[PDB]
């Protein structure tokens, strides 16, 4: 889980 | 009423895939958009859409496709799709060199430019932070603006979850409700459903406490004048 | 798929009317305004809501009335309506006697704060300018803020138009389409028809040029998770 | 018709  | 979606082509749908960005420019390699690209390639092409997609390109060569796209005769055309797939702050996304502003993209299609388009609607989904918030849940003369969607992954201000395996939370729950319902259900009805499905079934895992355990909302914005069947 | 509309009551329709405002903010009286304030009433009567009217509020009457409301006890009312009747600027609408952030006020109903609405449509819809921008024309846990739908006058960064006799295109045309409608449409598509209406039906006459045959098109921006429908 |  990363963000962007 | 609903917009005429029997014209010879469904329309030409653009998928702007940017997975590398320039070391100056401070920004990861967003892993997980290829699933994306790859699944948005595919529930276009079922729907007729003559898909194209552009891998890593820079703040520059966007607005040069844009502007390719928006002077090319759309007149056997239903409609225009415009996906976006990047990092991103509000009102902006970047090409692998830098951050342009959407306005700037989006104004190539505006009714009175792309004449060729006008009447007909203007899809653009966008899969990229807007800002930097954290959900932590709970429990005849027509406006030029007009006939435009801008189906959003997030809330104004907040940010926009990605997994590294499976994709954006976003992209891969429209994708799913796209082929599940777009032979039944309304454009508007089916954006509802992706809404319930990235807030309902997700949540972020991180070791990092800030990141963990956060939820997301998708943020419909609607200047459609007219209901939109994928089918008719 | 559907909000359960079947509690007790409705809810409360909120319907916050300014006017008339202080010499300092340079501001016009809204002439018309009043015909809107009386629609919309009348028209959320008869889908059975509690309304309550408030006229020429300040800026800080605005924010302790968001409060109170926001601690009444939600639990018998199936949803929750505001309507921001008034001057504005892009994220601002105008108490009389000053700017208000519109972040200020719908933070209140916030799933996490608002705890007997959490999971019921919160419903905003606002009618003001968003900047001074013309239009020509042409031819388990949840999100915090999910659940929110928020219906613009107009576009984001235009101007929004009202007729000093007849009352805003905006709230003409959603009443009219809700008094048509409410019995057999979901939500999100009266609202595609009040688009429908004040993009074709409505074009500016004023003997100041720049502000004559000038178009507008409303701004639907949806944060829900189900379809809603004002009848059982 | 006025602006808002």
């Amino acid at each position: 889980d990363v963000a962007d | 009423n609903s917009y005429k979606m029997d014209y010879p082509e469904m329309g030409l749908c653009i998928i702007i895939n940017n997975k590398n960005f320039h070391k100056s420019t401070g920004m990861t390699s967003r892993s997980g958009t290829d699933v994306d690209a790859a699944n948005l390639r595919e529930t276009f092409r079922n729907l007729k859409y003559e898909v194209r997609n552009k891998n890593d390109l820079t703040r520059e060569e966007i607005v040069e496709l844009m502007r390719d796209v928006s002077k090319e005769d759309h007149s056997k055309r239903s409609s225009f799709v415009c996906v976006l797939l990047s990092h991103g702050e509000e009102g902006i996304i970047f090409g692998t060199n830098g951050p342009v502003d959407l306005k700037k993209i989006t104004n190539f299609f505006r009714g009175d430019r792309c004449r060729s388009l006008t009447g007909k609607p203007k899809l653009f989904i966008i899969q990229a932070c807007r800002g930097t918030e954290l959900d932590c849940g709970i429990e005849h003369k027509i406006p030029v603006d007009a006939d435009f969607l801008y189906a959003y992954s997030t809330a104004p201000g907040y940010y926009s979850w990605r997994n590294s395996k499976d994709g954006s939370w976003f992209i891969q729950s429209l994708c799913a409700m796209l082929k599940q319902y777009a032979d039944k259900l309304e454009f508007m009805h089916i954006l509802t459903r992706v809404n319930r499905k990235v807030a309902t079934e997700f949540e972020s895992f991180s070791f990092d406490a800030t990141f963990h355990a956060k939820k997301q909302i998708p943020c419909i914005v609607s200047m459609l004048t007219k209901e939109l069947y994928f089918y008719h």
